[PDB]
């Protein structure tokens, strides 16, 4: 599974340079007889080659590495334990949002197992 | 077990030579083995044909899968919901894929099996992610119409 | 067993609307002031109050709490999906039920 990986990161890294939407590196190449089944959204590697395209995009950002040099996260320890405490604190309010949807779930099954099902009104 | 077959699904016209004898144009099936039962004294629609080869068998299971045999679902192998009455065709990815349609499942589900053969024992266990997946189960798939099989979908544990 | 004999039961007159969609049913409800969103099921005409003759259809009721449960006859075997979470919605700010 390296090469298909391999074509997956060269078309996401031929795909990340485009400047328009459809007026792309790869889809000329469709139309010059190379056999590229990735490209549809109908495969499950599609999800993973868009994902590779936005990070391939998320390379090229202005703080990423291309014009200018990070700081706070390669020379300050405490800014990276501040951003770890605040993941962890985001962690904690998604499980606890899960939590609370799992709740209101557990309710909502309660209510609709104890409600009368034969008072039928046709109206 | 690997040279031999577990077939699945036979009815009360299916017999221990008739089994040889309709596996025998798949591959050369050397014996046949139909378990009775204690209760009854007949075959519970599981059983068992080891061929001479592995190639035989493996044959046999691609070619007599998901049969109609004595107007039964025959099939060979490799030898809080509760389902009863399945197909033994029908695998754990399979089943995960057909109760993918009604609701989300929280994990594999696991099919149990006899303790002598253990291709198919004839019901299963199965637990979704919440219980409208359940209420949807117990309302479209208890009672949908299975790979030749009527299915019967029910809850494992309910408190009152 | 405690939720169904606390359920105040005064039954209201339901506003609903039908419309023969194409590619799905309005429920307008009143304030409820509470979470449990209202449910909807496909049963059968078997179980009555009285048992009339000629009972060999299908039935979808939305019930709901406060408000009477609304129910739809449907001749067909099967054109829809009755499931709660794949193809209904309860916008708590206007206080509108559909169900396709």
């Amino acid at each position: 599974s390296a090469f298909d990986l391999d074509v997956v990161k060269l078309t996401a890294q031929f795909v990340a340079r485009n400047g328009r939407q459809f007026l792309t590196q790869l889809m000329q190449k469709e139309q010059r007889n190379y056999q590229f089944d990735f490209l549809r959204p109908q495969h499950s590697l599609f999800n993973y080659f868009t994902k590779l395209v936005e990070q391939y995009t998320k390379i090229l950002i202005p703080p990423k590495g291309l014009f200018s040099k990070l700081k706070k996260e390669a020379e300050n320890p405490r800014e990276v334990l501040d951003q770890v405490c605040y993941r962890v604190e985001w962690a904690k309010f998604q499980e606890r949002e899960r939590k609370k949807e799992e709740e209101e779930k557990e309710k909502e099954r309660v209510a609709y197992a104890q409600i009368d099902w034969h008072d039928f009104v046709v109206v | 077990q690997d040279a031999t077959v577990y077939v699945g699904g036979l009815d009360e016209k299916v017999s221990e030579p008739l089994l040889w004898e309709l596996f025998l144009q798949a591959g050369p099936v050397v014996n046949t083995h139909m378990p009775k039962d204690r209760v009854t004294g007949q075959h519970q629609g599981y059983g068992f044909v080891e061929f001479l080869s592995e190639e035989d068998a493996d044959y046999a299971i691609k070619i007599m899968n998901m049969i109609k045999l004595y107007g039964k679902p025959i099939r060979v192998n490799k030898a809080n919901i509760f389902i009863g009455n399945l197909d033994p065709e029908i695998d754990e990815k399979l089943l995960y894929d057909t109760f993918s349609a009604f609701g989300v499942i929280l994990q594999t589900p696991k099919i149990m099996r006899d303790p002598d053969t253990g291709n198919s024992k004839g019901y299963a266990f199965i637990n979704f992610a919440s219980f409208d997946a359940s209420d949807a189960a117990i309302e479209a798939m208890n009672g949908q119409y299975l790979c030749n099989r009527p299915i019967t979908v029910s809850y494992a544990f309910k408190k009152d | 067993v405690e939720v169904k004999k606390f359920v105040k039961i005064g039954r209201p007159g339901y506003k609903v609307t039908k419309q023969r969609d194409s590619e799905l049913f309005q429920i307008d409800y009143p304030e409820i002031a509470e979470g449990i969103m209202p449910r909807h099921r496909f049963m059968s005409a078997y179980e009555q109050r009285i048992e009339p003759p000629d009972r060999r259809w299908q039935y979808l009721l939305m019930a709901a709490e406060p408000y009477e449960t609304i129910a739809f006859k449907v001749p067909s075997r099967e054109i829809d999906k009755a499931e709660g979470k794949f193809w209904t919605h309860w916008n708590r700010e206007t206080k509108q039920f559909f169900l396709q």
